[PDB]
RNA sequence: AGUAGAAACAAGGCC
RNA sequence: GGCCUGCU
């Protein structure tokens, strides 16, 4: 007899032993090397997908650009960009009309946040091309650069510190004949207009990695500094307009987004009487991204904010402005390899306009051959289309007018249609009185998101009878089935630290617990897995056995001081008290009336030199990039203890001309714990005025040590004393 | 516009005293000589080392009237003295020692 | 007017009113008759402040310059001249520290004496009418408040006035100083009334210059202007324009559903070449063990005693030959490095006390076995570039290679019982809830039915191989490194037994990249002759090392012993994820848990024990040449947790991409099944989606199979 | 005079003057985050690849001058050579261990009070009585509802003024705190945590965590209550249902 | 050789 | 041969 586990399906439902399709066991597959073929590739097919469009060159930064809108008609099933721009106007009119009121509201409370907004929120986010170095760095850093650039250069009103005055120094800095940048090997390097616009206009491209299901790799983009905000009030606009909007899945959760298709097939089938037939589909979109021009964007947001003032939609407007003049840095570059001399290189792409096409293979010489044209200063230019899913929000707000144009007033037939659209994915109920009914009505939903340059992946898509589909690897039969393979790669040890791996795998066990209806007896073998994994990562033994380590000895003589042994902590060698029933328990706190007074002091001291806390927004959240979905931040409870030390560092600036970065770092920390001790409120709210340090520090030294006396430790020496060094530090910020 | 009239002056033995007074229709004297500089003598009391003990400058509020006494006069005190006010001077008188 | 603050004021002040101008963002162009004013008022605060110092009694001391010493206490401490928030800070302060009342207003200096807040302000008007002003401004105030005015009077409450009087002489000195100055200025025409208290501000955010020029080439094909592009916009309305261009456009435009009915679905085809060949870091279905029945548990332990005292456990060595040779690399080696092993570990059964980690020499057997100085070097474009052989990277489709049947059998064998308990799980809490007891009890069942399995024997093996060379790389990064694959299981007597399979050595492990390669040598004894299925052993060297007698009826066997070593690599997420193989047993049991209570919430009762015990119900869990079998509970639990183990080992691109591709399609014949009418829009794009994550992995491969025999079975 | 005396120190020299002079204040988040450290991508694969490395971990400079550079046998516990970016000087994870066998001891009682919402959940389960398991199909609905069970009717703003003025009192500004509950709850966590030593910035964290509202949607069947929602996981199942009393009730 | 698979590893750089 | 780094 030949075992066959799929044959277990023949007893089994599908979605009810679905779990078993999903190998989220092993390594997921990752990229080796550049993915400047993958962007060239995505530059290509965007540009190939809208090729009867018109072509024209922009005067400002001379590169080619592609405009398809209002373009022929397609002809033929194969993806289109061709957007019309009534149909559009129309669709988001019919939008407004079912919804009245919802585009005049979602601008009042825009507007509200644009003119309230600061320009620290711009630090809340992950990696940014920072143009200053032509590289990804954090948020902040690009940030800082960018601002200490404009103010060497003159634009000096962010000072205000108001994020619409940074974005208007921003567009200033566009008409300006030359900027200054720094560089290290420091050098001041000059810059003309059309080269700061390029790489004000420019994206990083690189290649995603930890992406499960699917055998081809795929590129994503990360765009500037300057083009951020804009785009961060785009982007609340519309998740201020998709908030009022029940067809949209985007801005919610799991459970909400389960909920929601519960309800719309509930709707659609129970309001369906016994002659209406219904189905549902199950569809998948091809070339989501490639196919969204940005011009189309920038229409919709025109028409949301008619009859508003007019500052509000052009400082709306700016951004899809720059995304259709948008570039798109190629990439790392290309490793080529020697076997007869045995050797290998590593030419730059923005070498790929000028080298020659002899080392590159069919495909790629093909490529470059065919991307040349666009190169433009080391960027190609690609205009006709969205890169990666920049505007999620818009684009899942143009698949809800689609989806709402088919309320049956508008379709003027039997048939009709509704669903949920989540950008790149929807599922779509139509209900019809024949079959020909429902083939009619999916042919005009198809011919109409063909009309807004919205294409249906036909094969990734299939229709069957209602009360059996899929959404976003939740599949639906008659209810929602759990799945549990999708969360499996988070029950290991999550590599925040000692306290907060604990904390963070007891929580997970209990929330796929309470979601994701995983059993109790499967959730205590998880928790004995974890309790496993987690000492022979962190090399915290029971403490009774003989597993010499590196850390065996330390733990074992505690064990052997300790009289209460059941009240140590997993972390220091202690038994497993967590159950079923404690697992929304932080450790310490199950553990503390077991603890001895000497080992519980020891353990929860202020001063130990261990614990570090930076600001409010990192004391207990820990950032999990789930699989199969976007980074996400989750609140863990824990008690700061010893175990809540920090990590290392990388420390390979130390070898790279970005090495003063570090001094930078070092200074710059010295400064803010100085003002800290100084402003105790600095980490919990963040400060704001338009004064500077000195002053601030010198004159709150001068009214504590005031008062201080006035009752304290201070006396009038030292109060004289505190006094004469603020003028002595006056005097030498003076000179 | 404020102006000050300087009063008393003149031709005087070494040894012997001489009275100024100012009109003014902080206060002041000083002095000025060829040969060195615009000459500190006396504020309203504070004096310059150089002059203390042998002149006394004092004042009236009432009559707006500021007064130097001067007493054991040098041949060195030969000047034509100003008085000032806080921004405005006067014409000034000749004292010859 | 400002030639007035540039004559007379000082510096000091100027800037702080300059700053004081810059705080509420209004420009000091059109109106500064305000600046004037109020830095008039921050003068008479300094003048009324400075010049006031105390010593430890009361009864200020009053000395025109503050002489050398620790007795430079001011009188009065200033508020104002200071940014809101630090006026506030220093409001709150005071409250806190003399347990005074908090004002809603801005003072402007505080005072000892009377351990309170003075609010001076200096108005054009009169004093007794600005006092009452301000005070019925401030709520219910106790801190006093004083006032002049130009004409020089002077009031306040409780007819209190806190200081000298010379001072106020001074203040008013000041006070027509400033008024019989404008008089030669000239001011009063609006001196007197001059604010009004105009707050108001228009947002500008105008596009202008360059950035309106892009604007202008962001529009449709047939627009000139944002502004006409914005004016057509808003007189749009709709007027059918949609159902005009529906009508207009072809009709080939369609999404014409194709029917899925049982003739339609056809099997899945696989690709033709050479043989699967093997691709483990280790032997799974030919492994063997050298015990020595010790007491100690898993971690417990030193390994490299522990692998010695289990290989002095068999005799009969032999001088190792050539079987089956790599067929690509050179054998020599492979002898040469099989027999440095065992020089070596004799070498440490001699000395004092065995190591617990034990580093190699790094002889040339082993650099060529472990790909030593073979990256080529690195260098710059600019001086290789006439080199003719200089080219990309190979990147190309993987060689097409057919399934063979020697991963069935594997499967096979993977899902059977052993005569040993390969898991010792961890304690937990005591359990308190009769649901916990539940759930304790299930659990309970479960180990019973897989710790017996290959697949679990499999899982330790992985984990600790992977934990181990994992931990090498980090710590001898430079040095090669001995490793024994150590597992430790339990026999049905009781007694606690360890396991040798083999050998690893651990070469240079500089891995910076989570994908750069990591390169061992694996040798492994077996019984299993390689000469029978030799395509599955393409990369292996197979030597002859001993003979071993096994009691068996047939007299003793006494088969021959091989060793099977080869060259293999992995990185650090391989060997991550590796070392997390447990999760596969919770992958499994959640799956049987689920069938468990889906069932159970039939019957109003749980229905794990009969479910085990009992054994009637049964599940199809695979197909001999008769028809298809099914097996109880603890077979599919056995079933599945195999499934894991071999997704997890054998993972690659090829397994993710026919996943989700060939879930799909089950889930459309589920679809069918359930006589839904499902239908497609293009099928043979799904089968070519499918059939293209098919080249060379033998699971995924095998996994194909099994999804063709489930159509043929299913679809009837 | 501790304070003012690293400042004058600081503006000693060129650079740190120059950074403390054209820096205004409201840049100071901007400085703070700006680092060249990246976010790791994959925290998993490197805590397992880290800590079998010697000195994995950080620490600050002071901890040289605590804790013994060797142990007994001499296996060291920590390094003098610092961070990447920092002051602070990477150790073994012995340090740890170390601290909590011969380190300094200090009072932990007010820990309790500190931690509410923690111990709160301790004495609730600690008292809780379980019931008979009753198997039946369970009919999972999804519903919003407020997980946190401390909630003092506040939102996040709302506290976080309430909070300043319990810790920050001198950075409160212009508010003054007006709704009275505000006021009896300033005054219990003032008087309650008048000495704590603990940290500002981990009291304002917990102050925030008790007394704010948050809700979040969930599965639920039957309950809806507060204290009832922290167990959701132990109370009912996909067939099975454990009644629970909390020790609240 | 080996790992792996649309490009890489099989240490890097600095003296 | 000596020393530096391991997500920059």
């Amino acid at each position: 007899m030949d075992v066959n586990p799929t044959l277990l399906f023949l007893k089994v439902p599908a979605q009810n032993a679905i779990s078993t399709t999903f190998p989220y066991t092993g390594d997921p597959p990752y990229s080796h090397g550049t993915g400047t073929g993958y962007t060239m590739d995505t530059v290509n097919r965007t540009h190939q997908y809208s090729e009867k469009g018109r072509w024209t060159t922009n005067t400002e930064t001379g590169a080619p650009q592609l405009n398809p809108i209002d373009g022929p008609l397609p002809e033929d099933n194969e993806p289109s960009g061709y957007a019309q721009t009534d149909c559009v106007l129309e669709a988001m009119a019919f939008l407004e009309e079912s919804h009245p009121g919802i585009f005049e509201n979602s601008c009042l409370e825009t507007m509200e946040v644009v003119q309230q907004t600061r320009v620290d929120k711009l630090t809340q986010g992950r990696q940014t091309y920072d143009w200053t170095l032509n590289r990804n760095q954090p948020a902040a850093t690009a940030l800082a650069n960018t601002i200490e650039v404009f103010r060497s250069n003159g634009l000096t009103a962010n000072e205000s510190g108001r994020l619409i005055d940074f974005l208007k120094d921003v567009m200033e800095s566009m008409d300006k004949e030359e900027m200054e940048i720094t560089t290290h090997f420091k050098k001041k390097q000059r810059l003309n207009k059309r080269s700061y616009l390029i790489r004000a206009l420019t994206l990083n491209t690189m290649t995603k990695d930890a992406e499960r299901g699917k055998l081809k790799r795929r590129a994503i983009a990360t765009p500037g500094m300057q083009i951020r905000g804009f785009v961060y009030f785009v982007e609340t606009l519309a998740r201020s307009i998709c908030e009022k909007l029940e067809q949209s899945g985007l801005p919610v959760g799991g459970n909400e987004k389960k909920a929601k298709l519960a309800n719309v097939v509930r709707k659609m089938m129970t309001n369906s009487q016994d002659t209406e037939l219904s189905f549902t589909i199950t569809g998948d979109n091809t070339k989501w991204n490639e196919n969204q021009n940005p011009r189309m964007f920038l229409a919709m947001i025109t028409y949301i904010t008619r009859n508003q003032p007019e500052w509000f939609r052009n400082v709306l407007s700016i951004a899809p402005i720059m995304f259709s003049n948008k570039m798109a840095r190629l990439g790392k570059g290309y490793m080529f390899e020697s076997k007869s001399m045995k050797l290998r290189t590593q030419i730059p792409a923005e070498m790929l306009a000028s080298i020659d096409l002899k080392y590159f293979n069919d495909s790629t010489r093909k490529k470059i051959e065919k991307i040349r044209p666009l190169l433009i200063d080391g960027t190609a230019s690609l205009s006709p289309g969205m890169m990666m899913g920049m505007f999620n929000m818009l684009s899942t707000v143009l698949g809800v007018s689609i989806l709402n144009l088919g309320q049956k007033r508008y379709t003027k037939t039997t048939y009709w249609w509704d669903g949920l659209q989540s950008s790149d994915d929807f599922a779509l109920i139509v209900n019809a009185p024949n079959h020909e009914g429902i083939q009619a009505g999916v042919d005009r939903f198809y011919r109409t998101c063909k009309l807004l340059g919205i294409n249906m992946s036909k094969k990734k898509s299939y229709i069957n009878r209602t009360g059996t589909f899929e959404f976003t690897s939740f599949f639906y039969r008659y209810g929602f089935v759990a799945n549990f393979s999708m969360e499996l790669p988070s029950f290991g040890v999550s590599g925040i630290n000692e306290s907060a791996d604990m904390s963070i795998g007891v929580t997970v066990i209990k929330n796929n617990m309470i979601n994701n209806d995983l059993g109790p007896a499967t959730a205590q073998m998880a928790l004995q897995l974890f309790i496993k994994d987690y000492r022979y990562t962190y090399r915290c033994h029971r403490g009774d056995t003989q597993i010499q380590t590196r850390r065996s000895f330390e733990i074992k003589k505690l064990w052997e001081q300790t009289r209460s042994k059941a009240g140590l902590l997993v972390s220091d060698g202690g038994p497993n008290l967590y159950n079923i029933r404690n697992l929304h328990i932080p450790e310490v706190c199950l553990k503390w009336e077991l603890m001895d007074e000497d080992y519980q002091g020891r353990l929860c001291n202020p001063l130990n030199p261990f614990v570090s806390h930076k600001e409010i927004e990192s004391v207990n959240n820990a950032v999990m990039m789930p699989a199969h979905g976007p980074a996400k931040n989750m609140e863990y409870d824990a008690v700061a203890t010893t175990h809540s030390w920090i990590p290392k560092r990388n420390r390979s600036i130390l070898n790279t001309s970005q090495r003063g970065i570090l001094e930078d770092e070092q200074m710059y920390q010295k400064c803010c714990n100085l003002f800290e001790k100084f402003f105790p409120s600095s980490s919990y709210r963040r400060p704001v005025g338009i004064s500077s340090m000195v002053e601030a520090m010198v004159s709150r030294a001068r009214i504590d040590a005031r008062i201080d006396f006035e009752s304290g430790r201070i006396k009038k020496e030292e109060f004289a004393e505190i006094m004469k060094i603020c003028s002595t530090i006056e005097e030498l910020r003076r000179q | 516009q404020v102006q000050l009239q300087e009063s008393g002056g003149g031709l005087v033995q070494a040894g012997d005293s001489l009275r100024l007074s100012c009109a003014a229709s902080i206060m002041a004297w000083f002095r000025q000589t060829p040969g060195k500089e615009r000459e500190l003598v006396a504020r309203l009391q504070y004096y310059r080392d150089s002059v203390k003990g042998r002149f006394t400058l004092s004042r009236d509020n009432a009559k707006n009237t500021l007064y130097l006494q001067m007493n054991s006069l040098k041949p060195e005190d030969t000047a034509v003295y100003y008085c000032a006010f806080t921004d405005y001077w006067g014409q000034g008188t000749q004292v010859t020692v | 007017m400002e030639d007035f603050v540039r004559q007379c004021f000082n510096p000091m002040i100027v800037e702080l009113a300059e700053k004081a101008m810059k705080e509420y963002g209004e420009d000091l162009k059109i109106e500064t008759n305000k600046f004037a004013a109020i830095c008039t008022h921050l003068e008479v605060c300094f003048m009324y402040s400075d010049f006031h110092f105390i010593n430890e009694r009361g009864e200020s001391i009053i000395v025109e310059s503050g002489d050398p010493n620790a007795l430079l206490k001011h009188r009065f401490e200033i508020i104002e001249g200071r940014d809101r928030t630090m006026a506030w800070t220093v409001v709150n302060s005071i409250c806190n520290t003399t347990g005074a009342e908090k004002p809603k207003f801005l003072p402007d200096l505080y005072d000892y004496k009377e351990n309170r807040f003075i609010e001076i302000g200096v108005t054009r008007r009169e004093v007794h009418i600005y006092y009452l002003e301000k005070a019925n401004k401030i709520k219910s105030e106790k801190t006093h408040i004083h006032i002049f005015s130009f004409t020089g009077e002077e009031m306040a409450t409780k007819a209190d006035y806190t200081l000298d009087e010379e001072s106020r002489a001074r203040i008013k000195t000041r006070l027509f100083t400033i008024r019989q100055e404008m008089a030669s200025r000239g001011l009063w025409d609006s001196f007197r009334q001059s604010e009004r208290g105009e707050e108001t501000i228009e947002e500008r955010f105008e596009i202008t210059g360059t950035m309106r020029r892009l604007a202008d080439q962001s529009l449709p094909p047939n627009f000139s202007s944002l502004e006409n592009f914005r004016a057509y916009v808003d007189g749009f309305e709709p007027n059918g324009y949609i159902e005009g261009k529906l009508s207009q456009m072809s009709k080939e435009v369609n999404a014409r559903i194709e029917p899925f009915l049982k003739t339609t679905p056809r099997p899945l085809r696989l690709p033709d070449g050479p043989p699967c060949s093997q691709r483990s870091k280790f032997l799974l279905m030919d492994a063997l063990k050298l015990s020595i029945e010790d007491p100690s548990h898993e971690g417990e332990g030193i390994p490299l005693y522990d692998a010695i005292k289990c290989m002095r456990t068999f005799f009969g060595w032999k001088e190792p030959n050539v079987v089956k040779p790599h067929e690509k690399g050179i054998n020599p080696n492979y002898l040469l490095a099989w027999k440095q092993v065992l020089a070596e570990l004799q070498d440490i059964e001699n000395e004092e006390k065995i190591p617990k980690t034990k580093n190699m020499k790094k002889t040339s057997q082993l650099k060529w076995a472990l790909g030593e100085n073979m990256a080529p070097e690195k260098v710059d474009f600019d001086d290789c570039k006439d080199v003719s052989d200089l080219k990309q990277y190979d990147s190309d489709e993987p060689e097409l290679r057919s399934l063979a049947s020697w991963i069935q059998s594997e499967f096979n064998k993977a899902c059977e019982l052993t005569d040993s308990s390969w898991i010792e799980l961890d304690e937990i809490g005591e359990d308190v809830a009769p649901i916990e007891h539940i759930a304790s009890m299930r659990r309970n069942y479960f180990t019973a039915e897989v710790s017996h399995c290959r697949a679990t024997e499999y899982i330790m093996k992985g984990v600790y191989i992977n934990t181990a060379l994992l931990n090498a790389s980090c710590a001898a990064m430079d040095d090669f490194q001995l490793i024994p694959m150590i597992s430790k299981c339990r026999t049905k007597e009781g007694r606690r037994k360890t396991n040798l399979y083999g050998f690893i050595i651990k070469g240079r492990s500089h891995l910076r990249n989570d994908t750069d390669v990591v390169n061992f040598v694996s040798m492994e004894f077996s019984l299993t002759d390689p000469r029978l299925e030799p395509h599955k052993w393409e990369k292996y060297c197979v030597l002859e090392i001993g003979d071993m007698l096994l009691r068996s009826a047939i007299g003793q066997v006494s088969r021959p012993m091989f060793l099977y070593v080869r060259t293999n690599g992995t990185s650090k997420i391989k060997m991550k994820w590796g070392m997390e193989m447990r999760r596969c047993l919770l992958q499994s049991l959640q799956q049987i848990e689920s069938m468990i209570e889906a069932e159970s919430s039939v019957k109003e009762k749980d229905m794990t024990k009969e479910f085990f015990e009992n054994k009637s119900e049964t599940w199809p869990i695979g197909e001999s040449p008769k028809g298809v079998e099914e097996g109880s509970i603890g077979k599919v639990c056995r079933t599945l947790l195999a499934k894991s183990v071999f997704n997890s080992l054998y993972a690659s691109p090829q397994l993710e991409g026919f996943s989700a591709e060939s879930r799909k399609l089950l889930l459309i014949v589920q679809a069918l099944r359930d006589n839904l009418e499902p239908g497609t829009f293009d099928l043979g794009g799904l089968y070519e989606a499918i059939e293209e994550c098919l080249i060379n992995d033998p699971w995924v491969l095998l996994n194909a199979s099994w999804f063709n025999s489930f159509l043929t079975h299913a679809l009837r | 005079m501790e304070r003012i005396k690293e400042l004058r120190d600081l503006m000693s020299q060129s650079r740190t003057r120059e950074i403390l002079t054209k820096t205004t204040v409201d840049h100071m988040a901007i400085i703070k985050k700006y680092t060249s450290g990246r976010q790791e991508k994959n925290p998993a694969l490197r805590m397992k690849w880290m800590m079998a490395m010697k000195y994995p971990i950080t620490a600050d400079k002071r901890i040289m001058e605590m804790i013994p550079e060797r142990n007994e046998q001499g296996q060291t516990l920590w390094s003098k050579t610092n961070d990447a970016g920092s002051d602070r000087v990477m150790v073994s994870p012995l340090a740890v261990t170390w601290w909590n066998r011969n380190g300094p001891t200090t009072s932990a009682v007010h820990y309790p009070k500190i931690y509410k919402t923690y111990f709160e959940k301790v004495e609730r389960l600690k008292h809780g009585t379980f019931g008979p398991v009753h198997f039946r199909n369970q009919v999972k609905i999804r519903r919003r509802v407020d997980i946190n069970p401390g909630h003092a009717d506040l939102s996040a703003k709302e506290a976080q003024d309430v909070i300043m003025e319990v810790v920050f009192p001198n950075e409160v500004g212009a508010r003054i705190l007006t709704s009275e509950s505000q006021l009896t709850i300033t005054k219990e966590k003032k008087e309650e945590l008048q000495d704590c030593k603990i940290s500002p910035l981990m009291v304002a964290y917990m102050l925030e965590r008790e007394l704010v509202r948050k809700t979040r949607f969930l599965p639920v069947a039957g309950g809806t209550s507060s204290v009832y929602i922290e167990v959701l996981h132990l109370t009912q199942g996909t067939c099975w249902e454990q009644m629970y009393t909390p020790g609240g009730e």
